[PDB]
C-alpha cells in the first residue's frame, strides 16, 4: 500500500438503490435489511456495458468489497455469474 | 522484411512508449498439469517505467475449469530506483474456491484445459518485444501416475 | 605563547581549555660551550604523550608524568616538573605520532654541542630515558663536508628507522636513515638544490636530468605515515616518496610559499599550514594540492555563517591552530568580537568549501526557445 | 532546472566586455568596454541583475551614460579590485518588476511515499491496543520521489502521555535514500488510558495526500 | 563491492570492440597495497549498460606471511589499502544535508595477527 | 602530409600523446590548428602538435598548392603505459624465458619504441619498479588453453622473469596486470604470439640474384600463423626476415642453375618453415639452407604450365596440430589441373 | 580493375561500389591497377593500387571508401601486417645506403577512416555487443554440452537482434533462451545458447556407425542484426568438433 502514490481516476459505480448521493463518490447504509448493491465498472462509457462484464468475467475476475475501520478489517467477494443475462455486478 | 519495431518511431505516428520496462517468468517455457485436487504456483517479475504506473492482470482461458488467486508484492528495487513487483498466482480447481457458482463450475469428473496469462491491461502500441507471458495448463491425467 | 610561560592546558580536545602559568623556575642554563641566543619565556615544540607532557624553554626540556592510576602505579607520576638532558642545548623537539613496541618516543636535536648526535626519549610506563643513537660517531663523519647538522628528525617505532635530513657546511640537504638496531646510516637521497620547473606538469617524477628554475629549495621538515609507508619531505615544496628511492615533486604548490607545518589525518588527508596563515588540502589519492581557506568556497560558506548568525564565525578572528578529530578538520580560532572575545574550536567542513568553490567549467546549453548556464560536471561517475 | 538568461536580442549589452570599478560611494559602476554604438545599454534594462558565476551580482539600475551605468552589489564585501570580464563570461537576468513579474512563488509536488504492507496497518486511522506486557510492532518505509534530507531521518515522530508508554523506533536507509523505521510500542505498569504517536513528515510539502499519521494506543480491554 | 552508477552517456558505441566494452578507458576503479607481499588484492567487474552501473567486487586476503605466533596484541602488523576511481578524488562530492562529503577515495586499515577476542578456556563441564 | 604516433596501440592514444606532423611538399606556409591544441614551430613543416583537450580537431596546413585538412578524434584515458618483454629460449629445456617492464611511450627511448631494446631505460626503470611498489605484477595467460604463468620477484635492474614452455599449440599469448594504478594510468594488456624460432636464409658468396621483371610491382609473402616472418620479392633482390624488416637477408641462387633471364622472371613466391617456394616462368622451384631442386613430374607437380600456388591465410594452428592426419598445406594449378601439396 | 564481393553463403554477390557510384576503382585512381588487398580478422579490407591510393572496405558492406592520399605516387611500396594487426606501409628505394633501403613506417588506418566518416556521417546502430567466446576451438565428448552467452545493446525501438550462423555437420542440437529488457532509453537483449548432443547409445546395435554418425566438426559465429563501418565490433567465429580428443 502506496499512500501518497496518486490516484487521478475512478473506476466503479456502485449504488445502494436505497439512497446513494453524487455518483462521484459511493455511500451506503446499513439498516435491518440485507446491504445489496448492484455495481457497474466505469469506463469512457458512463452507462453500464455488458461488454466490460463480459470481458472481466471470461478472464475469471470479479469485483471485491473491502470494508474497514479504525479495528475492522472484511471482504466480501461478488460470486462469479455467467455475463450472458447480468448488466452489471450484484 | 518489415521491421515494424523501428518502423514505430516515424514522427508523423508519433507514437507513445512502452509504459513496462520488463516482464519475464519461466512459465512460458512448459506446461503444467493439475490433477484432481491439486494445485501450482506460477511466479513473474514486472518492472515498470520511471513515471508510468502499468496495471498487470491475470487471466484464464477456461474460467468455469481453472481459478487462480494473484498477489502483487514489491520486493526491494533496482539500481536506478524502479521497484521490482513479484506476482504470485496459485492455481487450482474452480469448485473448490467457492466463489463461483452451481452453474458456473460445471462439475469436476470431467477434464478440462486452459490457458493462464500475465499481460498488461493498458499497454501501448511499441510493446512488441514485451510480449504477455502465457502458459497452457491441463487439469486433467498426470502421466508419471502409475499404481 | 608570545612573552609568558604559559600554556592552553585541555581535556576532551579544545572543547574546553584552561591557561596556565607553569611553575618551572625559568633558570638560565647558558655556558661558554652552548650557543647565547636571548632568554624568552615562551613555551616551544610542546609535546604531549600518553601520560607524559614535554616541554622546551630556551634550549632547555622538562617533562611532567600524570597520576594514572587505571594505566600504571602512583609512584611513577610526578610531584614537579623534572628536566631532562641536562647539560645538553637542544634547538628542537621533534615529535613521534606512533607508539611502537607499547612504548613512547620523542627527539631531540642538539646544536653547538654535539652536532653530529640525537637523543631519543623512550617513555614506557611513566619512566622517560633518553639515549644518543649515533653511539661512539656522528653522522657527520660519514657525510661530504667538514661538519653537519641534523635540521630535523622523524623516528619510525616498526622498522627501527631513524630518518633524518642533514644540512652540510656547502648547503646542501641530504636525507639520511640511521637503524637503531644495528649501527649503520645510508644516505637515501640527495635533495636538489634550486626548485625544478615544470610546464604542463602537475606531478613531476624528479629523474637525475631536469631542467632547474633558479629560486633555491629550502626543505623545513619531514613526515612519514607508516600505514601507507608513504613519506613527504616539505618547505618551500612538497615532495613525496612510495619507496624511500624515488620522490615525486608536486608542481600545484607555488615556490613563492613556505610551509610552516603539516597535519594528517592518517586516514587518506592532509592539511598544510603556511607562514600566510593559509591553509591548503590534500588527499592521498591525487597529486593535487589545493587552497582551501583563501578561496571562493571558504567565503561562500563565511559569509552564509554570517547569514544564519553562527557563534563561532566573527569578522575578525585569529588562526590559533588546527587539527585532526576521526577524520574531521577542527581549527581553534580565537574570535576577536567586541565584548564577546573567545576561543573556540570551529569546524573546517573541506566537502563543502569544494562543493562551493565556483568557478567551473559550463556552457551554454538550450532550452524551449531559451538559453541557460548548464555547469559541466566533472566527477567520473554519478 | 538552470534558469534562462538574457536573449541577445533583447538586451545586445552582453556583446561586449564588462568593465566594475566600485565607485566613490555605494556603486559599483558598471562600464561598457567597447565603445562601439550597434550596443550602449536600451533603457529597458534597469532592474536587471548583471552577474558571473564565482563572483557578487549586481543590480544595474541607473543609467547616466551611453556606455555607463550605476548598480549595487550582493556580496560586496567579495569585490575589492577592478574587475574586468569578456563577452560570454557574464550574464544578464531579469528579475524585475518593469515589464511584467517573470518569477512566482507556488505549492510543490508531493515528493513522498509511505508504504506499510501489513493488512489492518494500511488504513490511516488505526487504534491499537496494548494488555499488560503485550507489545505492538509495526515497520513503515518512506520512499523520497526526489532529493531527501540524507543525514537526517525524514520522520519526526512525538508522543502524546508518554507517562504510560514506552517507545522504540529503529530506522535505516538504504542504497535508495528509502527509509524504514520500526516502531515498538508497550506500556509502562498497570494504569490505563490512551496515548496518541504522530508521525509526521516535516519535509514533505502540503500537497501529498498523506503527511501525518496518527496511531492511537490504548491500553485497555479489547 | 563499489557499485558506480556512471552518466546518462558515458559509454558510446566505439567501446564495444571485443568480447567485453572497454569500461576502463571511461570509468576506473583502483587498488593500491601497501606492502603487497601479504596480501593480495583482486577485483572482479561487472557492468550493467542499461542501468549504467559497474558493479566491482574487492577480495582482499591474507597470504598466510608477515606477523608470526604471539599474544594477542604483540605481534600485530599495521598496514593498509587504498581503494580509488581514477580522476575521482577532488572532483567528485556526495551532497547532503548538513555538508559535503569526499568521494571516489577510500583507505582501510589492516591488522595482521592474533585479533583480540580470542581467548582459550579450559572446559571443566566436558573435562 | 600526414602524421606520426609514438605507439602503434591507439588505445593509449589520448590527450597526453604527442603526434608528429610532417608536411612534404614544394611550397609551405604554415599549421592551421584548433585553439584546443598546441603545436611548436608552426612555420616548420615538420613539428609537434599536442591536444590538451579533447574532442575532434581539425588540422591544415597552410600552403601554396590545395591541401585536405584531417579531423584527428583525440579522447582522454586512463590507460597510459605499456608492457615491453625481451624473449630468449633454451632448445635443452624445450623452454623460453621472458623479461617484463613497463614503458611510457611519452618518455620511452627510441630502440624501446622501435621493440630493438635489450634493457630498460633509466625512466621505464624508474617506472617500473614504482609500479611494483604499488604492487603490479604482470601474468602470461594463454588463451587456446586456460593457463597462467606467474613472475618472480622483481630483479636488480626493474624486470620481471617468467617461464613459458614452446608448446606450439598455443602461440597466442596475453600479458596482463592487477587493477593498480601509478597517478592515474594503468598499463595495457599486450597480446602477442611467440613460439619455436623461424631461422631465415642465409646468403652464401657468389651467389645470384633473384628478381621479379622490371617494371613489376614488388610482390610480398607473410607466414600465416606468426607474421613478421616474411618473404619480399622486388625488382632488384629478393629479402627475406624473421622480424618486420628491421633486419633482412638476400636470398640468392647458386650459379649455373638457371638463367639470367629465368632469374629475372619470377611471379610468385611463397614462404613456408621449412623451404621458401618461387615459381619461375611457370616451373616451380625449392629454395633451403640446404640445396635448390627443382619441383619435377617425380614429385607430382607439373613443370612449365604452373600459373600459381596459394596457401591457408587464417592460423588453425590447433586443429591441425590436433588432427593426427596430415593435410595439404598448399595448392598449386596450371589453367587445367589442380594439385595439391603435402609437406616435404 | 573492379572489386567484386559475395556475402551471407553467396546470397549478396556483387561489385563494390565507390560512394559517387563509379565502381570503378581505377578510374579513381587515375589509371591504376589494383595491387593488393589485405584482409583481417576484424574485418576491415584495404586495397592498394600500383598509383598507392587506397580505399577501404568493410566485410558485408557493398560500399568503399576512398582515403586521403598518404603516399606519394612514385614510392614503391607495399603494406603489410606488423607484430600485432595493425598495418605498416614498407618503402623500398634503390640508391639508398643498403641499410635504409626498407623502411617501415605505421599507417593509422582507423583514425584515417573516423575522420573520413566525421566528413560522411555514419553511425553505428547499437553501442555494445558483448559475448563470452574467448577461444577459438570447442573440443568435446559425448556428454559435454556448452553454453555461450551474448548480449546486444541500443536505442530504444531499433529493433535489433542476435543472429547465430552454423556451417557443416548438423550433428548438435540448440537451445536459446533469450531475456529482453528496457531502461533508460535503452534495449537490452541477453540470450543464453546451450549446444549438447541427444543421443544415447546404451544397448542399442550399430553402436560404432552411430558413433560415426554422430562425430564431426561445424563452424559457429554470432553476429547482430544490422551493422555499418564505425562499428568496430570482431565478429567471433567458432568451431565444433565432436569426437575424441586422442
Ligand atoms: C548456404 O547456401 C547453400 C546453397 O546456397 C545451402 O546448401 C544447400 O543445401 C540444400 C539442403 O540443405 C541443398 O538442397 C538439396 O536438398 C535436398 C533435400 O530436399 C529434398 O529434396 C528432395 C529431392 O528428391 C525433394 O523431393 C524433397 O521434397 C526435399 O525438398 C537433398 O536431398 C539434396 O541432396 C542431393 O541433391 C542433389 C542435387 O542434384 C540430388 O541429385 C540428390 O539426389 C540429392 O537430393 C540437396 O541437399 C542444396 O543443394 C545446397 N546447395 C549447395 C550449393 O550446396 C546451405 O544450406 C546454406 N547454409 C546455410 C548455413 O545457410
Ligand atoms: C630450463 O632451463 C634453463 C636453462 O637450462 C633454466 O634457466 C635457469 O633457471 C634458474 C631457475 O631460477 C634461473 O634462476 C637462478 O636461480 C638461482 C637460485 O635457484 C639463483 O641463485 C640465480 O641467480 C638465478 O636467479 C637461472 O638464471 C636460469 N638461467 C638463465 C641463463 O637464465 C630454467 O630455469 C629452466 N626452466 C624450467 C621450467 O625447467
Ligand atoms: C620493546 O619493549 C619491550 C618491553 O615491553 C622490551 O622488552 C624488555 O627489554 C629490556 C631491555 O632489553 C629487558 O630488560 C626486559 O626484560 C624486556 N622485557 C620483556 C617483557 O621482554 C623490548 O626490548 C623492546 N624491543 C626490543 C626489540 O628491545
Ligand atoms: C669551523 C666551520 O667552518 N664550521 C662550520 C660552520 O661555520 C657552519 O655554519 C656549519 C654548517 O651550518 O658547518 C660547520
Ligand atoms: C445460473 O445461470 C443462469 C444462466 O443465466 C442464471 O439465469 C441463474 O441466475 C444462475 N443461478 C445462480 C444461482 O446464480
Ligand atoms: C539616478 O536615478 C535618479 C532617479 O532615481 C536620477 O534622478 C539621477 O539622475 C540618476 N543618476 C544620475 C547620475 O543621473
Amino acid at each position: 500500500v502506496i499512500h501518497n502514490k496518486g490516484k487521478e481516476r475512478t473506476y466503479f459505480s456502485c449504488s445502494g438503490e436505497g439512497i446513494l448521493t453524487g455518483l462521484h463518490t459511493i455511500k451506503l447504509f446499513l439498516t435491518m435489511d440485507n446491504l445489496k448493491v448492484r455495481c457497474f465498472f466505469r469506463n469512457e462509457n458512463q452507462s453500464p456495458s455488458k461488454e466490460i462484464l463480459g470481458l472481466f468475467t471470461s478472464g475469471g475476475l470479479a469485483p471485491n468489497m473491502i470494508i474497514t475501520n479504525s479495528t475492522f478489517y472484511g471482504g466480501y467477494y461478488f460470486k462469479l455469474t455467467p455475463f450472458s443475462n447480468r448488466l452489471e455486478w450484484l | 522484411t518489415v521491421n515494424v519495431q523501428s518502423s514505430l518511431m516515424d514522427e508523423k505516428l508519433a507514437l507513445q512508449p512502452c509504459n513496462v520496462e520488463l516482464l519475464e517468468s519461466t512459465m512460458i517455457n512448459t506446461m503444467f498439469t493439475i490433477d484432481m485436487n491439486s494445485k501450482l504456483k506460477l511466479s513473474a517479475l514486472m518492472i515498470p517505467r520511471k513515471g508510468e504506473n502499468p496495471t498487470p492482470l491475470v487471466m484464464v482461458s477456461n474460467p468455469h475449469a481453472l481459478g487462480f488467486k494473484a498477489n502483487l508484492n514489491e520486493f526491494g528495487n533496482t539500481f536506478d530506483g524502479n521497484s521490482k513487483y513479484k506476482l504470485d498466482i496459485e492455481l487450482k480447481q474452480q469448485h473448490h474456491w467457492g466463489n463461483s457458482d452451481f452453474n458456473f463450475t460445471a462439475s469436476i469428473k470431467r477434464h478440462a484445459i486452459s490457458s493462464v496469462t500475465v499481460d498488461i491491461a493498458d499497454k501501448t502500441l511499441s510493446c512488441v518485444d514485451l510480449k504477455p507471458l502465457s502458459t497452457l495448463i491441463s487439469v486433467g491425467c498426470d502421466m508419471t501416475k502409475k499404481i | 605563547f608570545y612573552d609568558e610561560k604559559s600554556i592552553l592546558f585541555s581535556d576532551s580536545n579544545f572543547q574546553d581549555y584552561v591557561l596556565l602559568e607553569l611553575s618551572i623556575d625559568s633558570c638560565w642554563v647558558g655556558s661558554f660551550y652552548c650557543p647565547i641566543l636571548g632568554f624568552s619565556a615562551t613555551i616551544h615544540d610542546a609535546i604531549a604523550t600518553e601520560s607524559t607532557l614535554f616541554i622546551r624553554q630556551n634550549q632547555l626540556v622538562y617533562y611532567f608524568t600524570g597520576t594514572y592510576i587505571t594505566l600504571f602505579d602512583k609512584s611513577h607520576g610526578s610531584s614537579r616538573w623534572v628536566r631532562v638532558l641536562p647539560s645538553e642545548c637542544i634547538k628542537r623537539l621533534c615529535p613521534v605520532y606512533a607508539s611502537g613496541n607499547g612504548s613512547e618516543y620523542v627527539l631531540a636535536l642538539t646544536t653547538g654541542k654535539n652536532e653530529g648526535y640525537i637523543h631519543i626519549g623512550t617513555i614506557t610506563d611513566g619512566l622517560v630515558s633518553f639515549e644518543m643513537v649515533p653511539d661512539g660517531w656522528s653522522v657527520c663523519e660519514k657525510l661530504p663536508g667538514k661538519n653537519c647538522s641534523i635540521d630535523w628528525a622523524t623516528y619510525i617505532a616498526d622498522e627501527r628507522n631513524l630518518l633524518l635530513l642533514v644540512k652540510i657546511d656547502s648547503g646542501q640537504f641530504y636525507l639520511v636513515n640511521f637503524n637503531t638496531e644495528f649501527k649503520t646510516l645510508n644516505i637515501l637521497y640527495k635533495i636538489p638544490e634550486f626548485i625544478p620547473e615544470a610546464k604542463e606538469l602537475d606531478f613531476l617524477v624528479l629523474l637525475d636530468t631536469v631542467t632547474y628554475t633558479n629560486t633555491p629549495m629550502t626543505p623545513k621538515g619531514l613526515f612519514f605515515n607508516t600505514l601507507n609507508n608513504m613519506l613527504y619531505i616539505w618547505g618551500n615544496f612538497i615532495l613525496q616518496s612510495y619507496n624511500r628511492e624515488e620522490f615525486i615533486f608536486l608542481a600545484d604548490f607555488p615556490k613563492e610559499s613556505t610551509i610552516k607545518y603539516m597535519v594528517n589525518s592518517f586516514k587518506g588527508q592532509m592539511a598544510v599550514v603556511t607562514e600566510n596563515e593559509e591553509i591548503w588540502y590534500f588527499l592521498e589519492g591525487g597529486y593535487d594540492v589545493y587552497q582551501v581557506v583563501p578561496s571562493q568556497g571558504w567565503e561562500t560558506y563565511h559569509n552564509l555563517q554570517k547569514m544564519q548568525k553562527s557563534s563561532f564565525h566573527s569578522e575578525d578572528e585569529s588562526l590559533v591552530s588546527l587539527f585532526f578529530e576521526d577524520g574531521k578538520l577542527f581549527q581553534l580560532v580565537y574570535l576577536f568580537d567586541v565584548g564577546k572575545e573567545r576561543l573556540v574550536k570551529r569546524l573546517l567542513p573541506v566537502g563543502t568549501l569544494m562543493e562551493y568553490n565556483l568557478p567551473k567549467p559550463f556552457t551554454v546549453v538550450n532550452q524551449g526557445n531559451y538559453q541557460a548556464i548548464s555547469f559541466t560536471h566533472t566527477c567520473p561517475f554519478k | 532546472v538552470p534558469f534562462g538568461i538574457e536573449n541577445s536580442k533583447d538586451s545586445p549589452c552582453l556583446l561586449s566586455d564588462l568593465e566594475i570599478t566600485y565607485s566613490g560611494k555605494l556603486y559599483y559602476t558598471i562600464k561598457l568596454l567597447s565603445k562601439n554604438p550597434l550596443h550602449e545599454l536600451k533603457s529597458t534594462d534597469v532592474e536587471k541583475s548583471v552577474l558571473i558565476p564565482g563572483y557578487s551580482s549586481f543590480l544595474i539600475m541607473n543609467i547616466t551614460d551611453k556606455w555607463t551605468a550605476s548598480a549595487l552589489a550582493t556580496m560586496p564585501q567579495a569585490i575589492k579590485s577592478n574587475l574586468k570580464f569578456l563577452t560570454g563570461s557574464w550574464f544578464l537576468y531579469n528579475f524585475g518588476t518593469a515589464g511584467g513579474r517573470k518569477w512566482s512563488i507556488s505549492t510543490r509536488q508531493c515528493n513522498y511515499w509511505i508504504q506499510q504492507d501489513s493488512l489492518d496497518f494500511m488504513s490511516l486511522n488505526l487504534v491499537k491496543y496494548i494488555d499488560v506486557g503485550n507489545t505492538i510492532d509495526f515497520q513503515f518505509k518512506i520512499i523520497p520521489k526526489a532529493m531527501s534530507t540524507f543525514p537526517i531521518p525524514p520522520v519526526s515522530m512525538v508522543v502524546g502521555n508518554p507517562g504510560l508508554v514506552e517507545v522504540k523506533t529503529q530506522g535505516v536507509f538504504d542504497l535508495n535514500e528509502n527509509y524504514y523505521l520500526d516502531i515498538h510500542v508497550s506500556g509502562r505498569f498497570f494504569q490505563k488510558g490512551s496515548t496518541s504517536i504522530a508521525l509526521v513528515l516535516w519535509e514533505g510539502s502540503s500537497k501529498c495526500y498523506a503527511i501525518t499519521l496518527l496511531p492511537t494506543i490504548k491500553s485497555s480491554c479489547s | 563491492t563499489v557499485v558506480l552508477l556512471s552518466h546518462q552517456d558515458t559509454f558510446t558505441s566505439s567501446d564495444s570492440q571485443g568480447p567485453t566494452i572497454n569500461v576502463d578507458k571511461k570509468l576506473a576503479i583502483a587498488v593500491t597495497i601497501a606492502d603487497p607481499e601479504c596480501l593480495s588484492v583482486t577485483v572482479t567487474q561487472d557492468v550493467l549498460l542499461n542501468r549504467n552501473a559497474v558493479i566491482n567486487k574487492i577480495k582482499v586476503i591474507d597470504k598466510k606471511r608477515c606477523s608470526e605466533q604471539g599474544m594477542i596484541g604483540r605481534n600485530i602488523k599495521k598496514t593498509s589499502m587504498m581503494l580509488k576511481v581514477l580522476g575521482a578524488p577532488g572532483n567528485c562530492i556526495q551532497r547532503t544535508y548538513l555538508g559535503g562529503i569526499i568521494q571516489g577515495f577510500k583507505v582501510v586499515p589492516i591488522f595482521i595477527g592474533c585479533p583480540p577476542g580470542k581467548r582459550l578456556a579450559f572446559d571443566v563441564s566436558y573435562t | 602530409w600526414r602524421y606520426y604516433i609514438n605507439s602503434q596501440d591507439y588505445s593509449i592514444f589520448s590527450t597526453r600523446s604527442s603526434i608528429k606532423l610532417e608536411y612534404e611538399g614544394n611550397s609551405f606556409v604554415s599549421w592551421k590548428i584548433p585553439e584546443s591544441c598546441k603545436v611548436e614551430n608552426t612555420t616548420s613543416p615538420k613539428t609537434t602538435l599536442h591536444c590538451k583537450r579533447a574532442g575532434i580537431h581539425t588540422i591544415k596546413p597552410i600552403a601554396g598548392n590545395q591541401e585536405v585538412e584531417r579531423h584527428l578524434t583525440v579522447d582522454n584515458s586512463y590507460i597510459c603505459y605499456l608492457w615491453y618483454f625481451t624473449v630468449v629460449d633454451v632448445y635443452y629445456n624445450l623452454s623460453q624465458i621472458v623479461t617484463i617492464w613497463v614503458y611510457d611511450p611519452e618518455s620511452a627511448s627510441t630502440e624501446e619504441l622501435i621493440w630493438t631494446a635489450k634493457k630498460p631505460s633509466l625512466s621505464s626503470r624508474v617506472l617500473t619498479k614504482q609500479m611494483n611498489t604499488l604492487g603490479q605484477r604482470p601474468f602470461i595467460f594463454t588463451v587456446e588453453k586456460r593457463l597462467t604463468y606467474h613472475p618472480g620477484p622483481l630483479t636488480s635492474e626493474g624486470t620481471w622473469v617468467i617461464h613459458l614452455p614452446m608448446s606450439s599449440d598455443d602461440i597466442a599469448k596475453v600479458i596482463r596486470g592487477n587493477k593498480v594504478a601509478f597517478q592515474d594510468c594503468f598499463i595495457a594488456n599486450l597480446y602477442f604470439m611467440l613460439t619455436y624460432p623461424m631461422t631465415i636464409i642465409s646468403e652464401p658468396p657468389g651467389y645470384e640474384p633473384l628478381t621479379v621483371p622490371p617494371g613489376s610491382p614488388l610482390m610480398l609473402s607473410w607466414d600465416t600463423c606468426i607474421s613478421t616472418f616474411a618473404l619480399l620479392a622486388t625488382d632488384q633482390e629478393t629479402f627475406q626476415t624473421n622480424d618486420s624488416f628491421q633486419t633482412w637477408t638476400r636470398v640468392r641462387a647458386p650459379p649455373g642453375i638457371l638463367s639470367d633471364a629465368q632469374r629475372h622472371s619470377l611471379r610468385d613466391v611463397i614462404i613456408f618453415d621449412q623451404g621458401t617456394l618461387f615459381l619461375v616462368d611457370g616451373t616451380v622451384y625449392l629454395r633451403t639452407e640446404d640445396e635448390f631442386t627443382k619441383l619435377d613430374e617425380s614429385r607430382g607437380i607439373s613443370e612449365t604450365g604452373i600459373l600459381g600456388f596459394s596457401k591457408r591465410r587464417w592460423c588453425q594452428i590447433r586443429y591441425l596440430y590436433k588432427l593426427a592426419s596430415k593435410k595439404s598445406i598448399l595448392i598449386a594449378w596450371s589453367k587445367t589441373t589442380v594439385y595439391a601439396g603435402y609437406a616435404t | 580493375h573492379h572489386v567484386y564481393y559475395s556475402y551471407k553463403n553467396f546470397t549478396v554477390v556483387g561489385t563494390i561500389s565507390t560512394p559517387s557510384g563509379e565502381t570503378n576503382l581505377s578510374s579513381l585512381s587515375q589509371g591504376s591497377k589494383i595491387h593488393q588487398v589485405l584482409t583481417d580478422r576484424i574485418g576491415n579490407v584495404v586495397v592498394k593500387m600500383e598509383n598507392n591510393v587506397m580505399f577501404y572496405i568493410k566485410a558485408d558492406i557493398t560500399e568503399a571508401v576512398i582515403l586521403h592520399t598518404w603516399v606519394n605516387t612514385t614510392a614503391k611500396t607495399v603494406v603489410l601486417f606488423d607484430k600485432s594487426f595493425e598495418v605498416c606501409i614498407l618503402y623500398y628505394n634503390e640508391n639508398l645506403d643498403e641499410k635504409y633501403q626498407l623502411q617501415t613506417q605505421p599507417y593509422p588506418l582507423i583514425l584515417e577512416l573516423q575522420s573520413i566518416n566525421k566528413d560522411l556521417g555514419d553511425w553505428c546502430p547499437y553501442l555494445a555487443f558483448q559475448h563470452n567466446i574467448h577461444s577459438q576451438f570447442y573440443h568435446m565428448d559425448k556428454g559435454e554440452s556448452l553454453t555461450i552467452w551474448s548480449q546486444i545493446v541500443y536505442p530504444e525501438n531499433r529493433g535489433l537482434y542476435i543472429v547465430v550462423e552454423h556451417y557443416g555437420s548438423s550433428v548438435m542440437t540448440w537451445t536459446q533462451n533469450l531475456e529482453y529488457e528496457i531502461a533508460s532509453g535503452f534495449c537490452t537483449k541477453t540470450m543464453i545458447t546451450r549446444f549438447f548432443q541427444t543421443t544415447n547409445y546404451e544397448l542399442v546395435d550399430n553402436y560404432y556407425q552411430l558413433q560415426k554418425e554422430n562425430t564431426g566438426l561445424m563452424l559457429l559465429q554470432f553476429r547482430p542484426s544490422e551493422f555499418s563501418r564505425t562499428c568496430l565490433t570482431a565478429k567471433p567465429v567458432f568451431e565444433i568438433d565432436v569426437g575424441c580428443d586422442s
